[PDB]
């Protein structure tokens, strides 16, 4: 009961893909027989192929297929990459509105940890500055370090514990105490904002009170919804009229 | 009566330590920048009457951006500080006014108390001078000058007594 490999007519994409790759395994460079390449196993993550020593059939969610799509199935990979991926698991490197924006408008619960994320680093930088603060810094740091510094930046383990709907939890814990914490101590009141608009100084304003403000995102000044979208900054329109004169 | 007064100035120009000078007495050489807004408090008495300041320094490094300035609302009087020995400080006085009339905004902006303090003379490399800062002052709707050292006790209780008296009279207008 002999398999039937050989093939004069393999298919045209693999020839394609393995001749590419001067028809080396991708995981040893044994050079494979042009006319069994019907035996070689496609690597979903690495997008090469392999030998049947080298890829043995080990399942992965693929991170390209999971921030195109919300994607978690497991595809079939190679040895080296089902470990190389077990190993970054936990690594901060997967940049979601560099590689696709248009995953935040089609899955909510990442939006969330979005808006949970930009919340936290505008929490974060108030709390450094405010000397009360300092067991509620620690608390910051009961998640990964990179989720109250950086707004974009995901590991696989932050998309799936997402896509579990666990992080927005351990999120909103978050920022009540922090949103409680300005609140009620008024050293973090005195670094709140008045819009340069309106001028109300009956309503200061915070950077993670995404309801009610939009921060310009080059001066970082605070303003109202209502008083901004349209038109330009105030404070850059001097910042910038300053060296303006000077030069 | 509570007054409020607030600290500006260029990064390590003296401000945390006019501020230490004044309210405690004290001085230390070693430079610790101030990273967030914070405040102390003195009682002093003008005329039977007791009166609280409540003197806010700065972070005159570079941590503005992200975070805001609404404590500068209700500020009675307003402090610039320069070193006399860093020309370029001494120029960027004019940048710091005009921005906290802005982030402030009180009525009649330019008849609002201002006081102007020269740091360090006690050092010797002194560039800025005094009849230099006091002409740029006399521009600004006659604002006081006051050339100060924090280290050597120099003009410190004469600068914030005349900030006390200033802040004190701007008080009681606006409640009228
Ligand atoms: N000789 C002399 N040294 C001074 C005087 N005032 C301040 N210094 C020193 O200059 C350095 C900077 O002054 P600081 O008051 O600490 O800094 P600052 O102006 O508050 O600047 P930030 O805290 O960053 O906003 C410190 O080492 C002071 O000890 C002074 O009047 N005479
Ligand atoms: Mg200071
Ligand atoms: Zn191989
Ligand atoms: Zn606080
Ligand atoms: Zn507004
Ligand atoms: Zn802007």
């Amino acid at each position: 009961n002999a398999q039937i490999i050989f093939n004069v007519h393999p298919a045209p994409t693999r020839k394609i893909a393995v001749a590419k790759q001067n028809y080396r395994c991708a995981g040893c460079g044994i050079r494979t027989d042009p006319d069994y390449i019907k035996r070689l196993r496609y690597c979903e993550y690495l997008g090469k192929y392999f030998c049947q020593c080298c890829h043995e059939n080990a399942q992965m969610a693929i991170p390209s297929r999971v921030l195109r799509k919300w994607d978690f199935s497991k595809y079939y990979v190679s040895n080296f990459s089902k470990d190389l991926l077990i190993k970054i698991w936990n690594d901060p490197l997967f940049n979601v509105q560099d590689i696709n924006s248009a995953l935040y408008r089609k899955v909510k619960l990442l939006n969330q940890v979005r808006l949970l994320r930009v919340q936290l680093c505008h929490m974060k930088n108030m709390f450094k500055t405010c000397r009360l603060a300092k067991e509620l810094l620690d608390s910051f740091d009961t998640v990964p370090g990179h989720l109250t510094e950086d707004l974009h930046l995901y590991s696989l383990n932050d998309l799936t514990a997402t896509r579990k709907g666990e992080l927005g939890p351990r999120l909103a814990e978050l920022t009540r105490a922090g949103a409680t914490h300005v609140e009620r101590c008024m050293l973090c009141q005195a670094k709140g904002f008045i819009c340069e608009f309106c001028q109300n100084e009956d309503d200061i304003i915070f950077p993670f009170e995404l309801h009610k403000c939009r921060t310009c995102e080059e001066c970082k000044a605070c303003y109202h919804k209502a008083c901004f979208k349209s038109g330009s900054c105030p404070r850059c329109e001097r910042l910038q009229a300053r060296r303006e004169a000077l030069a | 009566v509570l007054l409020k007064v607030i600290i500006l100035g260029d990064s390590g120009v003296g401000k945390t330590s006019l501020m230490n000078q004044y309210v405690n007495k004290k001085f230390s050489n070693q430079y610790k920048a101030t990273i967030g807004a914070d405040f102390l408090t003195k009682e002093v008495m003008v005329d039977d009457r007791l009166v609280t300041m409540q003197i806010w320094d700065t972070a005159g490094l570079e941590r503005f951006q992200s975070l805001g300035v609404a404590f500068y609302r209700g500020a009675d009087c307003c402090v610039l500080v320069f070193d006399v020995t860093a020309p370029n400080t001494f120029k960027t006085l004019d940048s710091w006014r005009d921005e906290f009339l802005i982030q402030a905004s009180p009525r009649d902006p330019e008849n609002f108390p201002f006081v102007v303090l020269g740091n360090k003379i006690d050092l010797e490399n002194r560039q800025v001078a005094t009849k230099r800062a006091q002409a740029w002052c006399y521009s600004k709707n006659n604002i006081p000058y006051f050339e100060t050292s924090a280290k050597e006790a120099i003009n410190v209780e004469q600068a914030f007594q005349t900030i006390a008296r200033n802040a004190l009279k701007q008080e009681t207008e606006v409640e009228l």
